[PDB]
RNA sequence: GCCAGGAUGUAGGCUUAGAAGCAGCCAUCAUUUAAAGAAAGCGUAAUAGCUCACUGGU
RNA sequence: GGGUGCUCAGUACGAGAGGAACCGCACCC
């Protein structure tokens, strides 16, 4: 099972299942074959057969849940960085702004539920309670102009390996 | 370190070169003098117990290089 | 108009003039108009050289010129002919109005040797008659 | 229209005087050539002992022509010539002096070397 | 399987421009250890880094 | 998606010879 911290609240109707917390909110969807209970302190998967698929089904099902409990508890980011000469970030309003070699600037404001923080001009930081959304944004950002194989210019993740 | 138990069966000795020590031994020393005050000096870096042991060792780097 | 030529030579003894010489296309050969003075009126075949004006004769008398007609045996060894009788009486059949006159060899009792233009050489009767000339 | 075995006045001082057109350039169906196309050709004349001999092959571009333009401000321009200019591959030409007018269009085209030795442009 | 150790003399000697556990030649001791080769691979110019052997845990 | 002209730029890059690329404009199919 997965345990429910303190502040964290669960809340399951049939395949959906809403979890609040101090850093944030999130509902999700699970495969219908899946059981999802709050056993008082404690949130448990019950499959419904021992054949592989569900075994496997499980133990998915189970991680995405224990993220959910992490991401909502533990406010989750992911952090990216520039590297180009002239590559910089900015925050404009709720904005990040990119220079990134293009004629003009990309700017992308983030949906609600999530923030994007910029502490030095070549470091962003993505931020907010669902552990996927977070991942989604950062991907998308680093997707606007991805590292190039000659010198490695571009967005990057901060620890990606991308020898030239 | 100190100074290797190799140079300084080098030093000890009393010569530039090892061998090809089962067959032409490089020369001759001797141990309860040398082997021994060698096996003293290498001590802090010896994990050995008594100086008997120490000794074994210092001895057993000779054969290799044949003194 | 085709004009009946004299193959006989018959009207001996008796005198004509050559009063004309034309071609006859008929025979590729020229032809000679003769007026006997007994009136009567002849063509021949012209032989080479004959003209317009002499006089012609035929039989065993006939003077040994071109266009006169005698038996072989009144003809002199040496002589051209042609028109050359092979029977008496019968008219000549042999080299009419074309080809090269033969010529008399020589002369054996009752026949004439005569060598035609082919190298040919015949023994013909002397009775047989043939014309001075050459066609 | 100038074609395939039109003959072109050669307006500059290469050494070639006419040429004989063999195909208009600019992909497959272009049949018909006028004010800043190019054609390729065989010298048809040409000065002796020069640069340039009968008979060579060349790239030229058309600089006046006898059909003339259209222009946008309703204008309409012609020449009572069709003439070309060889043309070194940058579009330069081979001779130092280009005789009798030439028309504005080859501006449009890049043949600014020839504009600027033309004794008139019109 | 996964977690953590895998160490000290010491870069053994010799040789080699370098030669450091891991070009090659001799050897291959001893220490502190629960255990841990004078190291079985990768790696380095040489170093470093990484694995492996052995040990603990689960 | 494509044709064509162009721009990006003689910039980036390269010891040099040389010399892009990614972004973007226009008419047309």
């Amino acid at each position: 099972p997965i345990e429910i911290p303190a502040g964290v609240t669960v809340t399951v109707n049939g395949n959906t299942v809403t979890v609040k917390g101090p850093k944030g909110e999130l509902t999700r969807t699970f495969h219908p074959d899946m059981t999802i209970t709050v056993e008082g302190n404690v949130i448990t998967v019950t499959r419904p057969s021992d054949e592989k698929h569900h075994r496997a089904l499980h133990g998915t099902t189970r991680s995405l849940l224990a993220n959910m409990v992490e991401g909502v508890s533990k406010g989750y980011e992911k952090a990216l960085e520039l590297v180009g000469v002239g590559y910089r970030a900015s925050k404009q309003g709720k904005k990040l702004v990119l220079s990134v070699g293009y004629s003009h600037p990309v700017e992308i404001e983030p949906e609600e539920g999530l923030e994007i923080e910029v502490p030095s001009q070549t470091k962003i930081i993505v931020k907010g309670a669902d552990k996927q959304r977070v991942g989604e944004l950062a991907a998308n950002i680093r997707a606007v102009r991805p590292p190039e194989p000659y010198k490695g210019k571009g967005i990057r993740y901060e620890g990606e390996l991308v020898r030239l | 370190k100190t100074p290797p138990a190799a140079v300084l069966l080098k030093k000890a000795a009393g010569i530039e070169s090892g061998s090809g020590e089962p067959n032409r031994n490089k020369v001759a020393t001797i141990k309860r003098d040398k082997v021994r005050e060698i096996a003293e000096l290498k001590m802090p870096d010896l994990n050995a117990a008594s100086i008997e042991a120490a000794m074994r060792m210092i001895e057993g780097t000779a054969r290799s290089m044949g003194i | 108009q085709y004009r009946i030529i004299d193959f006989k030579r018959d009207k001996d003894g008796i005198p004509g003039r050559v009063a004309t010489i034309e071609y006859d296309p008929n025979r590729s050969a020229n032809i000679a108009l003769i007026n006997y003075a007994d009136g009567e009126k002849r063509y021949i075949i012209a032989p080479k050289n004959l003209k317009v004006g002499m006089e012609i004769m035929s039989g065993p008398d006939a003077d040994i010129k071109i266009g006169n007609a005698l038996p072989l045996e009144n003809i002199p060894v040496g002589t051209l002919v042609h028109n050359i009788e092979l029977k008496p009486g019968r008219g000549g059949q042999l080299v009419r109005a074309a080809g090269t006159s033969a010529q008399v060899l020589g002369k054996e009792g009752k026949y004439v040797i005569v060598r035609l233009a082919s190298g040919e050489v015949r023994m013909i009767l002397g009775k047989c008659r043939a014309t001075v000339g050459e066609v | 229209m100038i074609q395939q075995e039109s003959r072109l006045k050669v307006a500059d001082n290469s050494g070639a005087r006419e040429v004989l057109v063999i195909k208009v350039l600019g992909g497959s169906g272009r049949r018909y050539a006028n004010i800043g196309d190019v054609v390729v050709a065989t010298v048809k004349d040409a000065t002796p002992g020069g640069v340039v001999k009968k008979g060579q092959v060349v790239k030229a571009v058309v600089v006046r022509t006898k059909r003339g333009v259209r222009r946008p401000d309703g204008s309409y321009i012609r020449f009572d010539e069709n003439a070309c200019v060889i043309i070194r591959d940058d579009k330069s030409p081979r001779g130092t002096r280009i005789f009798g007018p030439v028309a504005r269009e080859l501006r449009d085209k890049d043949f600014m070397k020839i504009i600027s030795l033309a004794p008139e442009v019109i």
